């Protein structure tokens, strides 16, 4: 709910337009975006190309890494700088298995061979990495390393700023729509946005556009609906902006049905990775049973995935879900037994791991430490409750939802190149439009290091694309004016109908962003496998979801906004609704349950490798208002065995 | 969610920018020109990331756990320096914990993005190599991956 | 969420106290309350007794019957005025079986032998009852008759007003606590409250007090959490005030674990009684399966409950839950097939029943008609979705939670009289304190007519009590002063700590009413068998609920209020919190699952007639702050067999 | 929830009391002394019972379905008389339905609470009979119920 102190209304025609011409436009200054800005700046010199980074907030702390992070979840270690060395083949296998068999290995192997370089630079830049007395990076699990990352984003933000120059970074500018080439229907030409600090409409003309807006949160109703509606596990700052503008532009999406349900400390959603992998904490149900043991057998039906190591995340979630359905909650993270076991009676040793335990939280999810403080929970004395949160849609973490993108020429198989007019690394099916981080699908487990890295990859490809294809996109001025009118329409609608009611938020001719959001969340929660149905859905529910989303979409044309802040909220809602529809259509399309633990199709309860071991890709045609789906069979690109 | 302390707040004296309003990743912190004091304009959209708290004149901003699940009394207070950050965690029951973690091993604003990197070349633009590679990867050569036979 | 327009703050010492002396005090002017006022006025003449009615809102529309009602759910018909005559023994059997074997039959038979007289008076006073061409009251089901009841409450309000006199009715006065006899720890002496329209503290001194505050809603998080958090199926106006004040005084509660989960049209919660019983509507899952038939086998284990006709309400719910757990939603009410079948091809007949269908909604839950209109649902063309709502605590409807009350001398068995110091009809275990309507437990299915009737019964008993025992309780001025200070404490706390934050609703030293309610709702939803777990719970979850409720109860001492409206909301929260604790403790005490469909104890999943065919009664001792429970074996009082 | 139309509202300045503020069972309707126009002070606590709409200057108050599940466009408008009530139901798609139901068969304020009832007596006070019984029940004798042997 939002109650502005005072109005801040502007009519489209009263708003000044600022035109910005550049060559490479990066939308989103988070980790993937900064990675693109950094790398783009390096190669751009080859042609004196102008690189521009636009961010809706402030790059110093914007995005998922606002609080910092406690570890770098992706570090292969090909030389032995850490406590454990790994191979690229083992990493690719690990990711494909975690995805229950579906991952674009050309994309995963590609960021995996580059990721370590990025991490080494981060350290060179000042990021403090936990080290053993011997000087080795401290491993959390097999693929992660611990870090003192409270200033993780600020550091990366500095690198990007030093790379592209502050004069090429536009902050507090919300991008709401992409612009296409007047000359070509399947080529990008820039984007439009508006300031959230003053009345100013922006028109960015560019030769290449890179989507780095992060994923989408708040599409589903959370387990806390009051103030805590803001405590989303994933970045509440990311609202599927990239998904919206790209799909509207006609860029194809892939695996959009693959949402991620995080199992985390209950309510605060503090991290469990360090607790599970580093502190060796056990999770047990209300009766003291370690369910990863008692529920092992149930994974036998998921051969061979059910035998991988580690066990696929969705399957671990599935075991949790079974406990929940049987009514064996609360589920506890026995931190008290983990700390005692690790300290072995040594009080000084206990103090040390106790500090590491709190840092794990204070370095990235302070709310969890605050939760323990408010509830008087001392981790060395009592366990903490854990629970799965509502669904989130993203492609950098454990979820692989995002745009179908092209891979490197040396790894991408012919099978995966068919839908791309131009073969450039990380480019979407729309020419000149790239997608990175959460915006790029089918290659998850990128996390901080991997997302920054994927940004670098697309950045170089964008420079190469510009110098090789030499595009000269022209924006349609008629479309631009239409979008400018749409941009502030919510404010004009408010002024035009607020007199119908003595209460600004109870009007028959419009809905405010928070009202439309509450509605979206309820629809998704009740019909799209949200927490309400313990992540279960079926054809009929999904079909009803589409009917309700259709009503909501029509009502978006009657959205209102009382100030610039709420105008941004209005467009973030619009982005979420379309993202939600795509998610529903994708879940409806795939007739199987490949990721139990993430969602269940009760009408198609089994995993089907005979007919569904394929990526589901879709395209939305704005002109025809039609969604088309296609199945791309998975092919093993890298050598590895179960 | 975050909240500003009136007594300590001074709406950002004569500085050039409002720290809190400048840092918030969700555009929540703003100023009430009348009182000349800041406030969170939409608390149910606060992620409790503590960015505002860390970047303001110490004590001007604090966080009060979401009411949905937070009994009153808890507080986490950060003191962010240049090389490390100090934290004080106060429990509802009076318990007080103190921690200090490193946050950076180099001076702020000291990053040289392409330090030691050779200049880019049109030729290199056509390979898989990113800036600084394969050297920065630490390997004897660009990492090779076995393709599926 | 609440955002007051402007402050309305007062300090206890600056608020004038108005003392009101009376003989019989009725708290709450709803259906049971008006029934008591009506009957009290009649018998009071015998001793020139003064009767006082206090209502927090306006009697004309206050309570559950604010919108009107579409039927009178309890009309036995012992002479044939309706389409179907019934016997009192058959009714008592019906209620006991619906309660899965547990009901105070002396209490049920008692209101049942009186109820028809109340209904006849209702018609005589102007209530239009549907009639057949032959002049018989139109039967909905076996026990209900259809009425044109849009003005049901205004009519009953007029009757009560004409009886007791307007000068004896205090509206817009919120009672928040009872007063006990200075010189007797188990006798009532009055009550305290405050005006919500002006600064005025009320002290009611009385010889007999009748709790008629209605039940409790909003203890659990609803299926809608934004504006629709206001769309509770049961009266959002009733917040367990009677439960709170009575239990604090030491009056024993009974069957407080027996909540009611209404299965209703989804979201709007429109009625299904007429649709099921009158229109013969069928409920089917997403695959056209009529679950009452497909899930018949699952009811065979309950003996003889599962073979009863009609099937007990909780069991009908249980069949619905099985479908929900299996993920076979949406569940549909096929109104389209029901209307077509009843019309039999007769277009004029169709139009007639179509108008009847809409009246069923417009006379009692307009929101459902509005929902259909907003969603373009035409009942003659498409089915509507149905779903069970969150739990509500009340004793007049299908739930029997409330106070353990004494029955009539001619029906109450010795087994049920042991806990009452004085044997007066509907008197609680606290001398001089009566409970009616939602406030009287163990005798459900009263509804409108039955609640009004129970009020009449308690009213006559209250006069008999006063004339026979000649009570003369003395209030404690010291306690009155302490309570007056507590009454306005929230306002004072707000003034005292508001300066700690630049935002009124984000303070570290206090919680506002809506903030404490959100917290209560989440606790109950997640741990006390709310919708979050499909109404399932266990000992561990319930114990955790008590721990969280303890934190909240302690925080109630730090409640803040910005105006009179919010001060009332503050006490309404206080009332709900204690009601919730009582509910949790009761569910924790009963080690069985007697009402699957209402709630499931996964740790004690079976119904146990060997050791749990008893009423669970508890007492809270404020002085010791201790709860004590005891089992009172059920005894069949009325002659009937399965 | 309910909302007031600025054009129709007049703050009941020509009446002895404010209808909406007087009738609302949840104390939501109040007056903004400034505009002298009513408003719903806490819409998420509105039961959509239509009491305010019915007892108000016919076109001043209306209801806009809760945003959680209500698409825009729908409306239910009542016209309450003395013996009947008229309803118009307007669908989002433009469909318009009209209904009329009776609400009372006697003149308002005409109830004589104990009409025909004999005076109460101390002897009667000790019985199970309520006012008007047993005849109001429809039987010459008080209804009997068989107790189990
Ligand atoms: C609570 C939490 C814990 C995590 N823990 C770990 C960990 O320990 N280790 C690890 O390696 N990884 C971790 N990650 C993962 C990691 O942070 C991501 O993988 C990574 O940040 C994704 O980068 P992004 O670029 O795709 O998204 P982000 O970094 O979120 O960036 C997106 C940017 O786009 C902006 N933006 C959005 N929409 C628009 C618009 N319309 N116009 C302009 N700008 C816009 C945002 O404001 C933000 O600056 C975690 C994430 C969260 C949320
Ligand atoms: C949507 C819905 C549909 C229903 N449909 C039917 C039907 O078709 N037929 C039928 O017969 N029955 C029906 N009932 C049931 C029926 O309305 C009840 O059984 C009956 O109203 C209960 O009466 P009560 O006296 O216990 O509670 P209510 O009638 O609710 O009265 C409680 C009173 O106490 C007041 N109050 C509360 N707290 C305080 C306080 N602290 N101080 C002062 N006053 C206070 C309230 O403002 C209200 O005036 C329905 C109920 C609802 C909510
Ligand atoms: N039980 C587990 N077994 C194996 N890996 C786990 C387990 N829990 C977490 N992980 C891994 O540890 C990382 C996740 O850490 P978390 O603390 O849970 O939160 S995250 O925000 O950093 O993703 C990922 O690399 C994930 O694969
Ligand atoms: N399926 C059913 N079988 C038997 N009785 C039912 C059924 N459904 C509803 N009832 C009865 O009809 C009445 C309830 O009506 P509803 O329309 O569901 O809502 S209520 O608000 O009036 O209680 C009660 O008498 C209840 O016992
Ligand atoms: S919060 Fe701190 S930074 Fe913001 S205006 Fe107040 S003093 Fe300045
Ligand atoms: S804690 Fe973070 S999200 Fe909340 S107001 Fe401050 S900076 Fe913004
Ligand atoms: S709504 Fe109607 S009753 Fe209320 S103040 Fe306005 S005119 Fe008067
Ligand atoms: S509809 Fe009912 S609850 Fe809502 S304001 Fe009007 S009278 Fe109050």
């Amino acid at each position: 709910v939002y109650y502005p102190k005072k109005y801040e209304l502007y009519k489209a025609d009263e708003v000044p337009t600022e035109v910005v011409e550049t060559d490479i436009l990066i939308i989103g200054g988070g980790f993937s975006g900064c990675g693109a800005a950094y790398e783009a700046a390096y190669w751009a010199k080859l042609g004196g190309l102008k690189v521009t980074l636009v961010e809706k907030a402030a790059v110093e702390r914007s995005g998922a890494v606002a609080q910092g992070l406690s570890a770098i979840n992706t570090y292969i270690d090909l030389t032995g700088r850490s406590e454990r060395q790994n191979t690229l083949e083992d990493y690719v296998r690990y990711v494909t298995l975690d995805m229950m068999g579906l991952a674009r290995e050309d994309l995963v192997a590609d960021y995996a061979r580059h990721v370590d370089g990025t991490v080494h630079l981060f350290e060179k830049w000042g990021l403090p990495i936990w080290k053993t007395p011997d000087g080795k990076y401290v491993r959390e699990g097999q693929w992660q390393i611990m870090i003192h990352g409270e200033s993780y984003k600020p550091i990366i933000a500095e690198a990007a700023k030093m790379a592209v120059g502050e004069e090429n970074i536009y902050e507090r500018v919300f991008i709401f729509e992409l612009l296409k080439d007047k000359n070509d229907p399947n080529a990008v030409a820039g984007a439009v946005g508006f300031s959230v600090r003053e009345p100013k409409f922006y028109v960015f003309k560019a030769k290449a556009v890179i989507l780095a807006t992060g994923g989408a949160t708040l599409l589903f109703r959370p387990r806390s609906t009051g103030e805590a509606a803001g405590r989303t596990w994933y970045a509440i700052f990311d609202t599927g902006s990239g998904y919206y503008m790209g799909l509207k532009a006609g860029a194809m999406l892939t695996q959009f049905e693959h949402r991620f349900i995080p199992f985390r400390f209950k309510d605060g959603y503090g991290p469990v990775g360090a607790w599970f992998l580093f502190f060796k904490c056990k999770a047990k149900n209300a009766y003291g049973e370690e369910y990863i043991k008692t529920r092992a057998a149930e994974l036998e039906k998921y051969k061979p995935y059910g035998a991988a190591q580690p066990i696929p995340t969705p399957l671990r979630n599935h075991q949790v879900m079974l406990e929940i359905m049987d009514g064996n909650q609360p589920i506890y993270m026995h931190t008290e037994e983990a700390l005692a076991e690790l300290a072995g009676g040594d009080k000084k040793k206990l103090k040390h791991i106790y500090e590491e335990a709190f840092e794990d939280f204070l370095d990235m999810t302070v709310s969890q430490a605050l939760l323990w403080a408010c509830q008087n929970i001392d981790p060395q004395e009592q366990p903490s409750e854990a629970a799965p949160a509502e669904p989130y849609i993203m492609g950098s973490h454990s979820g692989e939802a995002g745009f179908w993108v092209c891979g490197p020429e040396d790894l991408m198989p012919e099978e995966y190149a068919k839908l791309f007019p131009l073969k450039y690394n990380r480019m979407t099916t729309v020419k000149g439009l790239f997608a990175i981080g959460d915006c790029a699908g089918a290659n998850p487990h990128k996390f901080s290091s991997g997302s920054f890295t994927e940004g670098r990859i697309a950045a170089k490809a964008a420079v190469r694309f510009i110098l090789e294809q030499k595009p000269n996109p022209e924006i349609d001025d008629a479309v631009v004016e239409e979008l400018k009118k749409k941009a502030y329409a919510p404010m004009e609608r408010f002024m035009q109908y607020k007199d119908l009611s003595t209460a600004d938020d109870v009007n028959p001719e419009y809905i405010l962003p928070w009202q439309g959001l509450v509605r979206l969340q309820k629809i998704m929660d009740e019909y799209a496998a949200g927490i309400a149905t313990i992540y279960k859905t079926n054809e009929k529910m999904l079909q009803r979801a589409l009917e309700l989303l259709a009503f909501l979409k029509e009502d978006l044309e009657k959205l209102a906004a009382r100030d610039l802040h709420e105008l941004m909220r209005a467009w973030e809602l619009v982005h979420r609704v379309w993202t939600a529809e795509a998610h529903v259509r994708h879940m409806l399309f795939r007739k199987e349950t490949r990721w139990p633990g993430y969602y269940y199709r009760t009408d198609y309860p089994e995993l089907n490798d005979e007919e569904w071991k394929c990526f589901v890709c879709s395209k939305y045609d704005a002109e025809k208002d039609e969604w088309t789906f296609e199945k791309v069979p998975y092919v093993q690109v890298i050598e590895w065995s179960f | 969610p975050s909240f500003v302390n009136p007594e300590k707040c001074d709406g950002c004296k004569a500085l050039e920018r409002t720290a809190c309003e400048y840092i918030c990743p969700n555009d929540l912190m703003t100023l009430d020109k009348e009182k000349m004091k800041a406030y969170n304009r939409e608390p149910d959209m606060c992620w409790e990331c503590y960015s505002c708290v860390k970047m303001c004149p110490q004590g001007a901003i604090d966080v009060r756990g979401y009411v949905d699940y937070s009994p009153l009394g808890g507080a986490c207070v950060p003191m962010r320096g240049t090389s490390d950050i100090m934290w004080t965690v106060k429990y509802r029951n009076g318990k007080v914990l103190r921690f200090k973690f490193a946050i950076r091993t180099t001076p702020w604003g000291s990053i040289q993005p392409f330090e030691g990197f050779p200049e880019p070349t049109e030729e290199a633009l056509k390979s898989e190599l990113l800036a600084g590679e394969p050297e920065i990867i630490g390997t004897s050569e660009f990492p090779q991956v076995k393709k599926k036979a």
